[PDB]
């Protein structure tokens, strides 16, 4: 809907979150490929909050399966490793993050993952996309 | 149209399509968040009504023009944020009216040049943020003389490439100045010979400057007769990174006075960075998000007085023998570490925390070679033996053993000798309390946090007999089912009692005739049917109680005495205690 | 006045102020401990009614004479104890008709020779305990040759000072004797020049013989010529221990070809004595309570296809690459260490069980650099942080982490690659399942064993849908309150079902539907109060069921098919479930 | 009862069990010293198995506060320090086992401890000493 892509074994697509449709555009490069993929991650958007205590929300299911949820800390508030920690609300943040991963057996089928980025010092929802992954 | 957040007090009117400021905002408001709003111009006199107005957001507001009077009446402005308005040319006078500006976040704004930026009379301005702009030069104005209480300057991602003699002359000239500037993300590619002599700075922040080794090192030699508290220095992963990095890449800081250095990731890293010599005077020295794989043989003449290892990946835990350090943090690391012996003699404050550590042996003065320990953080490790009850450590006020796998704890008397701790931390350590002298010596003990874990036969048993200082009390999640005789008598003093979350199938109308100071009990979430007549009677100090999420049994004469309380005291339930669903305070018996 | 211990079997006649064997024992006994006994005198015809006899022990019984014909009747005896009794003269025909003897233990009988004693005619004889005695000499006597089953002699603790070469002459003669000979505790200053040319052992222990590092070294260099498959060396913390243990000491062991080398305890001990090369041709090597520090750069030439460190005191996981290395067993360690990537590529058995290890990365093919790992034991260690699910390693049959701190388990299908993995253990893990994905990929498991661990909710989930081959199911202590619908419909092969100790409240009559090879089902001690009616009905192959220690509701009409189906099936239950105390078993509805 | 020793800080006796009986001659050379000790544990006893699984149960209180049984193994059954775990039920056992502790702070007060030697390959009791020592 928002974007996706073909990968040899993956087809990954994402929308905005039924309750909150703050805009920003991701991409891959290249498609992310869950045998194992170094690549970079292309964001560009403005911010609704600064991202000096960025974190991730996601919340994760396999064949509507569902898994904990898990918190993915980006920015700690002190040192950070990213440019983008320094951003304030409103400001034009363009950056491309180097990933790179490999060895994990991931499971056939049908994975949702909605992303819910949070600003940490004040827990406010900066956006929300709702991921589609499919392996094989 | 505007979120109201606290009344009369806080307005949230972010992205409301706003083409103007509400008049229906009220005139005592103090927060103003108009951010993500189409206003494009900023008429004046539209704030002269909120007189009390202290923080003012129009980021993201398409802000071109600033009208000569727009901030008319805003004399208690402390907080003004325009990031991201194109506003470009600030034309004289644009400040106006800003009389107790402490504040002034002027990000992305087109902003192309600092003498051309009217502050010159916002003489109460503290932090000044000039990021994101096309600033190219790095000359601080001279009417920063008029801005004496500016002590922070942010000028990150900026078009700066040189460093100029005469770009610092107002420091040269004024060095009883406190400043910091912010360089991070500056294309620096020269600094003038001698421009730092003379200069003095409190921090100074290099971040993602450079792409090259040689153009880094060229740069940093430069930096020779500056004095500053705190340096910060090295890359980031969303930019392209330097090639190499080795030590000879800061020859130049040996011509620097540093204080505090502060080197944080970078691409490539070589774990003799750490030991380089001109590092040896720093007095805190820290490292955050970098690939260390081994810290090791440290030169006793290092002045180091603190060392901080933070996000990083030790393969191995450090060899350290530093005599004057005293405050070491080594936390968060990649991996799993197991702690080896230590000789810090002036160590008295010890972070370990979040390392997966495995701790064999825990602890007595061999382990630290220390007599000064006053804190200890072990919390989020893995298995921590408990082996000594901490003999030469008896000034350590603080421990922390949160969400760490704590073994044999049970099996003595693990704290006898810490008697001037005033907090203990053990919750979450799948401890099975089963001696009743578990905390025999902690006779300073104020908070004890031991949530989590549970005790044999699911009986409380009396472990607070020497704890007669306790204000802070945490048992809830520790599967109790009944407490036994006696086991809260000592505890005069304490505030906290917090029972929630376990399985209490009855209460002793004993166990809470002396619990003088007691302010909050919390006892819902338990297993709960009924309580003793009278037994909140001598609770004198009680303010807060918690009785909901229990299956109380509403049959008179039963719930009497328990409904007519909850009646009497409902300022002080917090929640509602409902029966197996009308809450227990609205039952009349006959 | 014997204790009855197995009727008209074994008899505990031990320490009864017994002058002689007692004629009330009845002849079918097979077992008669007639131990701490003032016997004295073993008088002819005593035993001669015990035809069945085959194990006798008279220990500590101040026998000084055994009579010409005291063991008539014991055709079958094959283990006789004489430990203790000062016999000293064994006169010829001692041992007359002890026809099927296999084990003669004639420890502490004051023996003085083996050439003087009379068991040259026990063809049948397999093990000789001759320890603490008085034998001085080596010498291994001629008729040696009659006993064709000997296989193990113990010399230990007895006055050997010297062996010659004629000594050992029966074995040089009889190249095809299988014999180990345990010689510890004798004080040998001399081993005659090529004393051991010629001569192989099976097992040959040499613990606690030297006092001097110089008498030992003198003594190994004439092991010379020697082919033992397993040789044993050593001291004891209680006995006077060697001054400096040297890797020279061992010079000798180059002239012996060595299959197995277990080294024990020494006083002293050097790191490098693990890598003298005299140990390169060993295929089993062994460390036991050994001093070391580190174990690193053993030479890859080094052939050894098993290593075993057991109660050792390693501060520092070991830098193995050795490639013809199948079995590696790190074990009982003293003092936490964390893991460290190994490179070994014939490695298919591995044992890290009681370290308190640390282990940051579990588990894939370059933690450990092997494709053939059959066997993992992680158990009884510390956090254990699960990252990905053992890819490289699908080979694994065997996998236990009791007791550890397993990490993040429960946040992906951590066992996806284990397609042949027939036993897991993750018992007292202190897992919280929260993901019903958990066991994905496990259809070859027959054993899970994950008691003491919990469940979100407290509910079982649909965890076991993919383990179809499960026979074992070890679910206790993980403070279960009720089971999701389904649960249990894919386990048509399950044996056995563990649900005590837990806190079912409730059962459901679907969940017992297709445990069609159910045989063992533990349901006591919960909180159940009553069943569906017919829950049991089609468990057609059960066979034991424990359902005691739960507050059973007898009334009628509802205890009815409890009581009459527990009362039709009585042989099955276990215990005896009482009511809220007579068995339900007893109780007739109208 | 059965032997006792004065230390500078402590004062050990002990006598058999009420329940067991089997005659052992156990002490300690010097006396212990709960503050640190090195020394030797002289024992000489004619044991009623083999101590080949040779372990304790130690039953411990202080002050009549009970601490959880703990278990020490001295024999393991394979290549152990002692050499009196090679010992056969009947044999006499003579012997001086090296010790050394140190740096562990005791509360003050009335410990009692019940010593319960067993053979771990059948369970059954070797000996039982009923210890008192008084700290302070
Ligand atoms: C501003 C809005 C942001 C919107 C997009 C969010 C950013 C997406 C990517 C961010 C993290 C990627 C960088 C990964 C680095 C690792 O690759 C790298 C770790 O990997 C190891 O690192 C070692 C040296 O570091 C070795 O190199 C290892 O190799 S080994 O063989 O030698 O041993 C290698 O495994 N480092 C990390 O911190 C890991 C933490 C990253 C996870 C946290 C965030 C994950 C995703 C965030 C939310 C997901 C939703 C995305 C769309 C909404
Ligand atoms: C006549 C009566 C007979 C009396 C015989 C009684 C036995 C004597 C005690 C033997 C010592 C036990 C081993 C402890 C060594 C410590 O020194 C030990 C060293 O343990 C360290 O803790 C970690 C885990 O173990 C690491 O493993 C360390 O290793 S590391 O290098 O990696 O860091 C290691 O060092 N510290 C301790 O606090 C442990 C407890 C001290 C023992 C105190 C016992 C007092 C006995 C009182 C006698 C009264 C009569 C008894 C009646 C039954
Ligand atoms: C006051 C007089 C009464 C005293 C009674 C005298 C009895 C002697 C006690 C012996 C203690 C030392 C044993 C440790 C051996 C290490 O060696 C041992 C190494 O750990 C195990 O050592 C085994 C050796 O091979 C295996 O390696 C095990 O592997 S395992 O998985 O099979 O289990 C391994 O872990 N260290 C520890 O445990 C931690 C240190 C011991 C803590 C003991 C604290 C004090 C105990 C005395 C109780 C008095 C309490 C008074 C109330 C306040
Ligand atoms: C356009 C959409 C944007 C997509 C962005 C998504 C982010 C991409 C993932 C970033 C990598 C995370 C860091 C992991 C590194 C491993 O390589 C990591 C290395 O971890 C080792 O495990 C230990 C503890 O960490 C030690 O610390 C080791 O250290 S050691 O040296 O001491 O032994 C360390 O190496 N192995 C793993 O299995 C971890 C998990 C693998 C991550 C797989 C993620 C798949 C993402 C699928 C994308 C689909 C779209 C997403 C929708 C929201
Ligand atoms: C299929 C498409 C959906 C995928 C969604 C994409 C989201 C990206 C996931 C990111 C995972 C990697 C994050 C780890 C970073 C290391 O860095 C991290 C190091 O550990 C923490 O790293 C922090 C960095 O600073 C702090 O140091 C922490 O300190 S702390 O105490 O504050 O917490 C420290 O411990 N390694 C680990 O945890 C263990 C390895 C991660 C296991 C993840 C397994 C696979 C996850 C993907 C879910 C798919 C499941 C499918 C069902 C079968
Ligand atoms: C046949 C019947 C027996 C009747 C009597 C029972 C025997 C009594 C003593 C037996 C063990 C004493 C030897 C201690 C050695 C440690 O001292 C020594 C540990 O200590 C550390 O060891 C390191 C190197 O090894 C360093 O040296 C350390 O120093 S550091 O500073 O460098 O780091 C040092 O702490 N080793 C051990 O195995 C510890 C395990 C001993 C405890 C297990 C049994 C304890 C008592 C048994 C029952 C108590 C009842 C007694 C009367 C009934
Ligand atoms: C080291 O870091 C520098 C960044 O600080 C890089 O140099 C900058 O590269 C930008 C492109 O990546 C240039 O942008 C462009 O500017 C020119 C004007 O000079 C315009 O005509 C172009 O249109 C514009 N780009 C686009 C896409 O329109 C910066 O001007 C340039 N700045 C400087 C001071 O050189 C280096 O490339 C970098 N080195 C490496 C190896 O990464
Ligand atoms: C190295 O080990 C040897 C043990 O195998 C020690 O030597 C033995 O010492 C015993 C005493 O400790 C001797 O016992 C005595 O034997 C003599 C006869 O030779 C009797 O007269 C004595 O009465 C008797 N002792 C008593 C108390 O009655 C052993 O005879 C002797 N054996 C040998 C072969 O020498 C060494 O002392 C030991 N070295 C060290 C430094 O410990
Ligand atoms: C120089 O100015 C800075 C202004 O921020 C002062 O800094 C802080 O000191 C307090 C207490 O020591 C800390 O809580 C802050 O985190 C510090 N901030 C920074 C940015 O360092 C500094 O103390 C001043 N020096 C003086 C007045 O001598
Ligand atoms: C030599 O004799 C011994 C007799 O004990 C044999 O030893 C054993 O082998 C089995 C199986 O391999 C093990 O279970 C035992 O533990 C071994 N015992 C000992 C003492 O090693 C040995 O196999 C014989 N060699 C032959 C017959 O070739
Ligand atoms: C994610 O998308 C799915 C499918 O369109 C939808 O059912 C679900 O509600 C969404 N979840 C959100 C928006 O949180
Ligand atoms: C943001 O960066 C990307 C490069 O990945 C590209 O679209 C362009 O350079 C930037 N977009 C802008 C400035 O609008
Ligand atoms: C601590 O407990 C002991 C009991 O052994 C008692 O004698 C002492 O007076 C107590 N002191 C304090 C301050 O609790
Ligand atoms: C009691 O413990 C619960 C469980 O963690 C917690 O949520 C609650 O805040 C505590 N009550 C207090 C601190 O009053
Ligand atoms: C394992 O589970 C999957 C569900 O994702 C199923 O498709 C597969 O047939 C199952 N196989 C076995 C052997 O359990
Ligand atoms: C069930 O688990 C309990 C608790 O450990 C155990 O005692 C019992 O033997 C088990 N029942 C079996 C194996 O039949
Ligand atoms: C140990 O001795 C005490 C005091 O004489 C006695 O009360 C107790 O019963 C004894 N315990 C035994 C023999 O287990
Ligand atoms: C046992 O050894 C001790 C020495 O500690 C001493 O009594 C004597 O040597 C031996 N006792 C005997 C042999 O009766």
């Amino acid at each position: 809907q928002q974007w996706f892509c073909n990968s040899s074994d993956a087809i990954i697509s994402y929308s905005y979150c039924d309750h909150l449709k703050f805009p920003i555009s991701i991409s891959s490069e290249p498609c992310i490929r869950l045998r194992g993929t170094n690549g970079f991650v292309h964001v560009e958007f403005i911010p609704r909050g600064n991202l000096k205590y960025l974190y991730f929300n996601l919340f994760i299911s396999v064949n509507s399966i569902e898994l904990p949820k898990r918190k993915e800390v980006l920015c700690h508030g002190h040192d950070d490793d990213y440019s983008f920690c320094r951003a304030l609300k409103g400001e034009t943040v363009n950056t491309s993050i180097p990933f790179s991963f490999e060895g994990i057996l991931f499971p056939k089928g049908h994975y949702r993952c909605v992303a819910e980025a949070i600003a940490g010092d004040t827990e406010e929802k900066l956006f929300c996309l709702n991921f589609t992954i499919i392996h094989r | 149209p505007c979120i109201e957040v606290v009344p009369n007090i806080t307005y949230q009117c972010m992205d409301q399509k706003l083409s103007k400021v509400p008049d229906d905002i009220p005139s005592s408001t103090k927060n103003i968040d108009l951010s993500f709003n189409p206003l494009k111009i900023l008429k004046s006199y539209s704030f002269s009504n909120f007189s009390e107005l202290q923080w003012l957001d129009l980021s993201r507001c398409e802000i071109e023009t600033i009208e000569d009077k727009a901030w008319h009446g805003l004399h208690h402005l402390s907080n003004l944020i325009l990031t991201g308005n194109p506003i470009q040319s600030f034309s004289p006078g644009s400040f106006s009216g800003l009389t107790s500006l402490e504040n002034l976040v002027a990000v992305e704004t087109k902003l192309a040049s600092l003498e051309s930026f009217p502050i010159g009379q916002l003489i109460t301005l503290k932090k000044l943020n000039v990021a994101h702009n096309f600033i190219h030069s790095c000359k601080l104005p001279a009417y920063f003389s008029n801005l004496t209480n500016l002590v922070h300057v942010d000028l990150s991602y900026n078009y700066i490439q040189t460093i100029t003699v005469n770009d610092l002359q107002f420091l040269r000239e004024n060095p009883q100045v406190n400043l910091s500037l912010d360089m991070s993300l500056n294309p620096i590619d020269f600094i003038q010979d001698q421009a730092f002599q003379g200069i003095k700075l409190h921090e100074l922040t290099l971040r993602g400057n450079f792409n090259s080794s040689n153009i880094m090192k060229t740069c940093l030699q430069n930096l020779a007769g500056l004095h500053v508290h705190r340096l910060i220095l090295g890359e980031f992963k969303d930019e392209r990174n330097l090639e190499i990095f080795e030590p000879s890449i800061m020859e130049g800081l040996c011509d620097v006075t540093i204080d505090e250095f502060r080197l944080t990731y970078t691409n490539d890293f070589s774990d003799d960075i750490v030991k380089f010599h001109c590092l040896a005077n720093v007095s805190a020295m820290s490292l955050a998000g970098v690939s260390i794989k081994y810290l090791e043989d440290v030169p006793k003449h290092f002045k180091w007085q603190s060392l901080s290892i933070i996000r990083c990946q030790l393969k191995q835990f450090p060899t350290l023998d530093l005599p004057f350090l005293k405050s070491l943090t080594l936390t968060m690391n990649k991996g799993s570490i197991s702690f080896k012996k230590v000789a810090l003699p002036s160590l008295s404050y010890l972070d370990l925390s979040r390392n997966a550590l495995s701790f064999s042996g825990c602890c007595s003065y061999s382990d630290l070679g220390t007599n000064s320990l006053r804190h200890l953080d072990l919390s989020f490790n893995g298995a921590i033996i408990m082996s000594a009850n901490f003999m030469g450590l008896e000034e350590l006020q603080h421990l922390d053993f949160q969400h760490s796998t704590l073994k044999r704890v049970t099996e003595f008397s693990a704290f006898l000798s810490l008697e001037k701790l005033l907090y203990l931390d053990i919750s979450y350590t799948n401890t099975k309390i089963d001696f009743d002298g578990i905390f025999l010596g902690l006779t300073s003990l104020n908070t004890l946090k031991m949530a989590g874990n549970s005790f044999k036969d699911n009986t409380l048993s009396n472990v607070f007999a020497n704890t007669t200082n306790l204000t802070f009390l945490d048992l809830s999640k520790c599967q109790l089912e009944q407490i036994s005789w006696g086991v809260f008598d000592t505890l005069h003093r304490l505030q906290l009692l917090n029972m929630s979350h376990n399985n209490l199938l009855f209460l002793d109308s004993s166990h809470y005739n002396q619990l003088y100071s007691l302010k909050e009990l919390a006892l819902d979430t338990n297993q709960l049917k009924s309580v003793p007549d009278g037994i909140f009677d001598r609770l004198t100090s009680l303010q807060k109680i918690w009785l909901h999420t229990n299956p109380w049994d509403c049959s008179c004469p039963r719930i009497d005495y328990l409904s007519r309380w909850l009646n009497k005291n409902s300022q002080k339930e917090q929640g509602s205690a409902k029966c197996s669903g009308k809450p227990v305070r609205s039952i009349i018996c006959p």
